[PDB]
């Protein structure tokens, strides 16, 4: 009686947790590859 | 009810002070209908206009209910949250909903 | 009252409107 | 080697915890087994 | 590639063809235990009438 | 030797010292430029907690945040036994009430949430703009943010003491602002034919239109020898026009800006000065120009 | 073995018309660049062309005729005209009088035929050059949610009067009829996604157009050159964005986020749109059965009245 | 030469082929012949 | 020379084309010849 | 010169036409002067 | 040479296949002649 | 030489492939054939 | 610009006199129809009443 | 070669996976086989 | 293109003379199922009638 | 080689997966069978 | 390629000609199935009719 | 030293004003104490 | 050192005066008191 | 060594203060032990 229906278990939470999880995996792992070494302009002399 | 009140009709209320050339649908409340549209006075009105969630019928149908609508809600001047609760339509919850039936009744 | 009121906040909600509007000048002007 | 180990652990663990979960919640909202106040 | 067949090794590597002797494997195996589930399915409630 | 790219790329074989980031943060990293320090002559809090810059702005921010979550959290949990968040219902005080609050009577938490936020707001805006004046950069962003402020501004604020009641703000409740949306609509109705509500639409399909293109033009050059002039001679085979590296940006700035501005008016229009967007359109057919043209149904 | 001078200026079919480029003036003040240049019409874009133009006259002949051919009345009542499809009485056959919804379906399919031919106008002119083939996939999405609405939602429901009716007014009433004979719309799980990811699309292109703007000094909008080795500009945006919100990204990866925000827009919106009429007929009241609706006993009702 | 062989090719098939349609198409919804069940 | 040849041929054509359909057009909606059906 | 020939050209012709359009349509729709068919 | 003639050919023939059909669809809807089912 | 083969045959099986989806569509929703349940 | 008057020399060239002289006579023509017109018009019907 | 083997492959699998599943569904709807409670 | 005849050498290559062929088969096939097909639905029902 | 091996298992895992999903759903949905309470 | 017949060198390389193959019986019996399929299911109720 | 001492007035003076001002707000709209009209 | 003397100050401070305001608020709403009119 | 001191501190201490929060609000919202004006 108190639980939703099937159709409101997963067209409406399986896709709000996936999304949730995507973003902070997506998060992470764009950080991951801003943060990480690679050819840049010396911020000594560049400007 | 008693709440809307003890008003009762009279002469005045239709005829308004002209002894004959009254016009009910002038050119003013005309304003976004089509000027050939009348109040669809063929159907059974308890259950005469309801469209959600029929199946059975589509825009066409929705159309003509909206044109019936917007004339409810020039003649009432208050808008179209005065007989509904725009999160669902077919609710009876304001309780103008009722009188309004009464009246499409009457008319 | 009714109508001081509501011409002060039309005043207000155009004065967001005015610094894009400032952005716009500056691009325009600063190019020569 | 065309799939790495630890894509494939990944994927695999995924799923199977999403198919736990999703499984538990539609028999419990069925109400044919009588747990949890029927 | 010297695991590979001769008629196949244009096509495959050799760490490939393990891979799909188990992908062949699984696929007869899930293809018997579809028929069993139909037939039992056919047993209980026939769907065509 | 190996040089990995930015894009990720690693190729074989100018100032292309592979550097970490840390040299980067260290180098740019300098204290006293913010708005605070120009007007107290010191930043209170000129420190860096973790990766985030504390400013005089930011500690106002946080406990604006802080209390905001709780008031929001206590209204909801309590007062309202609901447990669950897609079903309880922050509202406003009756309109009734007028303009005056109350701490007696109910929606006096919604009020001070409602101050909270705009608290919390208006200290994000001030401390990005703290952050843009530290790094020697334009106003861009902040003029982006106070415009959508100005949105958040115009409906809790200025709306309200237009109208005078404070009862016609939206309530804070997930599911539930929707029910405020769609009765507000529908009672000023045909809130489609708000000259201002469709230039909104309109800028709001055309900045993801925008964005999308923008997208597909710069990831279909990532990785490939070209010569930085494929791009623009693809964008004008196509369309027969191309804007340029530093237009395109400009073009979405202003269009994000201009959209939110344009909803916002066009929402305190409807609130105050028209009840029926229907009888606004009833001067088209009356100009002196088609008045007696038309006979029958066709005639108006 | 791309030259790019003989892109611009061949002659002919697959080549380019308008060829001597003309200059705008107060484009260039403003955005920066304000030649137009020559034009591809070469095999696609003809074929396009020439069906839009079909499709646009046949619509335009048929306002003329719901007005007796006066042209005053014409501008009068433009913006209000429309030719609607058949009516929901034998809906889906095509035997229906040119009045009653005879001139929408061919219209409609020669729309179909214009916007195919395009993306294939896309496709091979993105092969032409040496770019990527991105913008035909992301048009295809497009194109996916505009053939849920024009053809396959109609299709599965039974007539063609669940299409809109080609007009200035006619998409707006389409949208509220649809919203209005489906129960409550606001209570489609799809189209709050949908919502979601269109809100997301615009907040990052204000925000990606306001950094690269603001980092413009150092010469940050040559996004190309940036790819290969970040300067000065680069660097601070990624220390901005550090800042203020604890992360950032790169040159590369924010249009990975705004491409991939686009295409989720369209495609959880034509999936909304579709599930809308066949499987749930009422987004209320399987809202109120999946426990997101909340209660409502006692409204305070004199706020939504005169 | 003024146009191309290829130019006009497409130019007239397509006309052709448009005119086609528009004339079945109108001729069809005018139920003026009784095919197609009247 | 103030304006090209081409440019005021272009535009007096054009202008003379809209003007005649628009005359047309305005003298058959008026019903006042008895033309085309009165 | 503050104004070059043709501007002063295009925008008077251009003004020129508005206004005698206008004011025909404004004396065909007051209905006074009993012209196609009153 | 003030006009290419690959350009006056375009515009001509573009002109005259739209004429047509225009008149076409004009006395078709006018219900004057009964052709097509009256 | 004027067209590729490649464009001809694109164009033609696309052709073929649309008319065929638009005939069989035209003829089951006249409903005059007594198919699939009349 | 030799055919220019000296008063007028500092704004017209001298392609430009010929294209004003006929502008000036289309314009005096025009002018004096348009008197013809209005006045054929109120012989009529009088808009003014 | 005008055409990939691989674009073959591709093109002709997509094309019978949806007219495969198109046909399914429109055979399924049209109620007229009884086949999963008629 | 030593196996396209005389006169389409300056069209054809030599790879494409064979699809060229296999594209003929197949329409006139595919032509003779459907004077087939039409014939037959003619036997069943008139459509023009 | 046309195919790699990868891309082949990917979509080949893909399709299976979903349409296990997808007559799951449909067989569910029609009631024919009396399972999970009818 | 020197597996594919001499007709065919032009078009098919040497691993393609594997995969077609492969395909062509595919479809032969796909179509096989179908056509048993068709005729079941015409004699368990026509759709013409 | 850990803190400035104009960091410490700026805080202590902001704090002291920010709070002077709610208790008066929140005394204020009370109404408990008989002041500005009740 | 893990944490500074500065930071632990600054946090501390911060969740007092926050959870005092909390507090306060929260015992004032309640009307559990008859504290400020009851 | 996996995890820093600092982190694992700041952690903790945050996931106390906001289960000690809930579980303040959860017990008050129950009205189960008449605290509070019951
Ligand atoms: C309606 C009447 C019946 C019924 C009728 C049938 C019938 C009839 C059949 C099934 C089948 C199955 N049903 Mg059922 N089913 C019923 C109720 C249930 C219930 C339940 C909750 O009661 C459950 C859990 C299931 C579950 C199942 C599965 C065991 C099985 C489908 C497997 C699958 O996904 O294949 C598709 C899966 C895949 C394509 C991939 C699966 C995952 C692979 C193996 C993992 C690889 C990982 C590796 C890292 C991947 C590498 C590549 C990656 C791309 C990186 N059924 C009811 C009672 N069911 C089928 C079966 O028996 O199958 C054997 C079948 O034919
Ligand atoms: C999520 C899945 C897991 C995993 C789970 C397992 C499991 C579980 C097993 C293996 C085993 C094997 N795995 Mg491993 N494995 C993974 C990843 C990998 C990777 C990789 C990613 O690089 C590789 C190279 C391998 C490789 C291998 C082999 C070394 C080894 C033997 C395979 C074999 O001979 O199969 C040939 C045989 C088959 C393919 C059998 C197929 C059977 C089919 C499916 C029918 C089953 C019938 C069923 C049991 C009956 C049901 C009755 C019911 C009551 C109705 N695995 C992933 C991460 N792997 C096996 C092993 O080591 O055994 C000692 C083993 O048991
Ligand atoms: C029936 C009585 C109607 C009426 C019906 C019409 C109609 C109908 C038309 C006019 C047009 C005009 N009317 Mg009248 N008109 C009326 C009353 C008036 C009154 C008045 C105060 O009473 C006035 C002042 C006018 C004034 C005018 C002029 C503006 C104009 C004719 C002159 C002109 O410009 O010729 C200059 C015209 C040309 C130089 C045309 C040259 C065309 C060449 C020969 C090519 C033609 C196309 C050719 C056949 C195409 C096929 C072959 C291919 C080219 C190879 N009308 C009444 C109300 N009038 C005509 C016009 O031109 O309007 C723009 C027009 O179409
Ligand atoms: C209401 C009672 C009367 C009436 C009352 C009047 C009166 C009174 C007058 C007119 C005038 C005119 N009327 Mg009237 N009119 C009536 C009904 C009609 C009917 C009709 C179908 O019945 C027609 C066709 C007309 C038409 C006309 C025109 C001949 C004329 C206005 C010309 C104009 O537009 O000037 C404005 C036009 C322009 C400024 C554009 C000129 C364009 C030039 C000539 C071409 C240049 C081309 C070249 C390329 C350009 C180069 C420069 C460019 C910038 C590149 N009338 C009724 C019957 N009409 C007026 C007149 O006599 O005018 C002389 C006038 O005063
Ligand atoms: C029930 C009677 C219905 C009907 C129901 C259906 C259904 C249902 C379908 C068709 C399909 C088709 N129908 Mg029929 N059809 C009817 C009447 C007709 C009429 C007619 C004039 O009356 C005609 C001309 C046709 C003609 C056709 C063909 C276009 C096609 C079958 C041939 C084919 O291409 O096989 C070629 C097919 C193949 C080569 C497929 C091979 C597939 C291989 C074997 C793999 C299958 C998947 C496998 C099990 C997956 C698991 C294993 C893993 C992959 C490892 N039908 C009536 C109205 N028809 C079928 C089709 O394929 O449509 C696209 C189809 O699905
Ligand atoms: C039932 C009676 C209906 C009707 C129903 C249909 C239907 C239904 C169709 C036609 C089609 C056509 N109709 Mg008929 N038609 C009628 C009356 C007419 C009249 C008339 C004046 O009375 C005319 C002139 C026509 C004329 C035509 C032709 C344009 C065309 C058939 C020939 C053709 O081009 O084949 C050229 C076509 C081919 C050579 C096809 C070759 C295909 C190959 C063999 C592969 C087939 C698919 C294959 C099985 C897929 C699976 C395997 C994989 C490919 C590996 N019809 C009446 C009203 N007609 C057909 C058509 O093609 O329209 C475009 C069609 O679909
Ligand atoms: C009316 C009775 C109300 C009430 C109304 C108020 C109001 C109203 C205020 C307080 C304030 C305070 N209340 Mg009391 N308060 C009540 C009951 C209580 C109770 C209780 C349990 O019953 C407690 C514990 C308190 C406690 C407190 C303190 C926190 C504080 C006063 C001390 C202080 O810090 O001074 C330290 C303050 C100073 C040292 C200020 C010195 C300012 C100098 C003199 C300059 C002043 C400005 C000057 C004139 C400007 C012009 C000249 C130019 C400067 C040249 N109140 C009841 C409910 N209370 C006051 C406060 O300061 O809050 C922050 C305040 O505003
Ligand atoms: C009235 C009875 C109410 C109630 C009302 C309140 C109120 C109201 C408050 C508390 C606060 C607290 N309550 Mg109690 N509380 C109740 C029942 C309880 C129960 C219980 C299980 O029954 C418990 C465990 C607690 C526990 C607590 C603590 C968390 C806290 C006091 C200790 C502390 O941290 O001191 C440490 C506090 C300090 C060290 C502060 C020192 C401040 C110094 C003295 C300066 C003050 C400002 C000064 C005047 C400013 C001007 C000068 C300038 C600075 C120069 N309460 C009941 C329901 N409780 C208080 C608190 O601090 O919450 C965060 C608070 O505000
Ligand atoms: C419904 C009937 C019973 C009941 C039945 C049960 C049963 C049956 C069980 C519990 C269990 C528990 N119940 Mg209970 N429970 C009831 C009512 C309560 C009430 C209450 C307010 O009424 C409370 C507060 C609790 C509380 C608890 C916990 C003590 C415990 C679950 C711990 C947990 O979160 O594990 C999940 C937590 C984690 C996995 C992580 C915990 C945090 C770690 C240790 C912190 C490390 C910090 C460090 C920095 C981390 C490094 C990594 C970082 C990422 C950097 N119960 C009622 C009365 N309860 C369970 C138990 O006993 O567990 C032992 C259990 O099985
Ligand atoms: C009050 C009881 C009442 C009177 C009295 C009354 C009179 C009346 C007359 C005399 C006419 C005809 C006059 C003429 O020749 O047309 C007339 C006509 C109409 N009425 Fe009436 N009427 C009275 C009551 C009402 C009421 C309450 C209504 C409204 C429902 C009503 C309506 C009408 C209408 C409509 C007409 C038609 C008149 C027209 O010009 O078309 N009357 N009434
Ligand atoms: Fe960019």
């Amino acid at each position: 009686s108190p639980w939703p229906v099937w159709s409101g278990y997963a067209l409406c939470f399986v896709p709000l947790a996936a999304v949730i999880l995507g973003f902070i995996i997506a998060a992470r792992f764009t950080d991951k590859q801003a943060t990480s070494a690679y050819l840049r302009l010396d911020p000594a002399k560049a400007n | 009810p008693a709440s809307v009140g003890g008003y009762q009709i009279t002469c005045a209320t239709c005829h308004n002070g002209k002894a004959a050339g009254l016009e009910p649908y002038p050119i003013e409340i005309m304003n976004t209908l089509p000027n050939d549209w009348r109040l669809p006075l063929e159907l059974d009105y308890p259950g005469g206009l309801v469209v959600t969630g029929r199946k059975d019928v589509s825009n066409h149908e929705v159309e003509q209910n909206q044109f019936a609508m917007y004339h409810m809600n020039v003649s009432m001047g208050q808008g179209c949250t005065f007989c509904h609760n725009a999160r669902y339509f077919p609710s009876y919850e304001i309780a103008q909903k009722n009188h309004s039936i009464i009246m499409l009744q009457m008319t | 009252m009714n109508w001081i009121v509501a011409t002060f906040m039309l005043m207000f909600v155009l004065v967001a409107f005015l610094p894009l509007v400032v952005s716009l000048a500056y691009t325009w002007v600063t190019n020569p | 080697r065309p799939f790495e180990f630890r894509t494939s652990v990944v994927v695999s663990t995924l799923l199977g915890l999403v198919m736990a979960l999703l499984i538990h919640f539609v028999v419990l909202s069925s109400g044919a087994f009588n747990w949890l106040r029927a | 590639n010297d695991l590979v067949p001769d008629q196949w090794k244009p096509l495959f590597n050799n760490a490939q063809w393990l891979v799909h002797d188990i992908v062949v494997k699984t696929i007869y195996g899930g293809l018997i235990i579809a028929v069993i589930a139909h037939v039992l399915c056919w047993a209980w409630t026939p769907w065509i009438r | 030797r190996a040089l990995p790219l930015p894009s990720g790329e690693t190729l074989p074989a100018a100032s292309a010292e592979v550097i970490p980031f840390s040299i980067i943060e260290e180098f740019y990293k300098r204290p006293g430029k913010t708005l605070a320090a120009r007007f107290f002559g010191v930043d209170p809090f000129d420190f860096w907690i973790g990766r985030f810059y504390v400013g005089l702005f930011g500690a106002i921010s946080i406990i604006g945040i802080i209390l905001g979550v709780a008031f929001y959290l206590y209204e909801g949990v309590v007062n309202e036994g609901t447990l669950n968040i897609l079903a309880m219902r922050i509202e406003p005080p009756p309109v009734s009430q007028g303009l005056n609050v109350d701490p007696a009577q109910p929606g006096f938490f919604w009020f001070l949430t409602m101050v909270a936020a705009t608290i919390a707001f208006v200290g994000w805006l001030l401390r990005q703009i703290d952050i843009s004046l530290k790094l020697d950069m334009g106003m861009e962003v902040p003029i982006a943010f106070g415009a959508v402020v100005s949105s958040w501004i115009t409906l809790q604020w200025l709306r309200p003491i237009a109208m005078g009641a404070w009862g016609h703000g939206f309530p804070l409740g997930i599911t539930h602002h929707l029910d405020w949306v769609s009765n507000i609509g529908y009672q000023y109705y045909n809130f489609f034919y708000n000259p201002f509500h469709a230039i909104g639409i309109t800028l709001l399909f055309a900045s993801t239109l925008f964005l999308h293109m923008h997208g597909s033009a710069v990831l279909s050059e990532a990785k490939r020898n070209i010569s930085d002039q494929n791009i623009h001679v693809f964008w004008r085979n196509i369309l027969g026009y191309s804007i340029g590296e530093i237009g395109i940006h400009r073009v979405a700035f202003w269009t994000g800006a201009a959209s939110v501005l344009f909803s916002n008016l066009c929402i305190f229009l409807s609130g105050t000065f028209v009840k029926d967007w229907n009888a606004f359109w009833g001067f088209w057919d009356k100009m002196p120009i088609w008045n007696g043209v038309g006979q029958g149904a066709l005639v108006a | 073995p791309i030259d790019l001078h003989d892109e611009e200026y061949r002659d002919g079919l697959e080549g380019t018309i308008a060829k001597p480029p003309g200059h705008v003036g107060w484009m260039q003040r403003l955005l920066g660049e304000g030649q137009v240049g020559p034009i591809y019409v070469g095999l696609w874009g003809v074929i396009s062309f020439i069906t839009f133009f079909a499709s646009a006259f046949i619509i335009l002949v048929d306002y003329g005729r719901q007005v007796g051919w006066n042209p005053i009345i014409y501008l009068r009542e433009f913006w209000n005209l429309a030719v609607y499809p058949p009516p929901t009485e034998y809906g889906l056959s095509w035997n229906v009088p040119w009045d009653k919804g005879g001139a929408w379906l061919a219209a409609t399919f020669f729309l179909h035929i214009s916007v195919l031919t395009w993306w294939a106008r896309l496709y091979t002119r993105a092969k032409a050059t040496g770019v990527g083939t991105q913008l035909a996939w992301g048009f295809a999405s497009a194109l996916s949610l505009y053939f849920v609405i024009y053809l396959f939602h109609p299709l599965a429901l039974g007539n063609w009067s669940a299409a809109p009716g080609h007009g200035f007014r006619a998409i707006l009433d389409w949208t509220n009829y649809v919203s209005i004979h489906w129960g409550n719309f606001y209570y489609n799980p799809f189209h709050m996604l949908s919502i979601f990811f269109l809100l997301g699309s615009t907040l990052l292109l204000a925000m990606h157009g306001a950094t690269i703007v603001a980092t413009s000094k150092w010469k940050s909008e040559m996004e190309f050159t940036e790819m290969m080795a970040e300067g000065p500009g680069t660097q601070r945006a990624q220390l901005f964005w550090r800042w203020v919100m604890g992360w950032n990204a790169n040159s590369y990866n924010i249009h990975i986020w705004a491409w991939w925000f686009a295409a989720f827009t369209a495609i959880t919106g034509a999936i909304g749109l579709f599930l809308s009429g066949t499987l749930v007929p009422d987004w209320y009241a399987w809202g109120e059965t999946a426990k997101i609706v909340a209660p409502w006993p006692n409204p305070d009702w004199a706020q939504y009245v005169f």
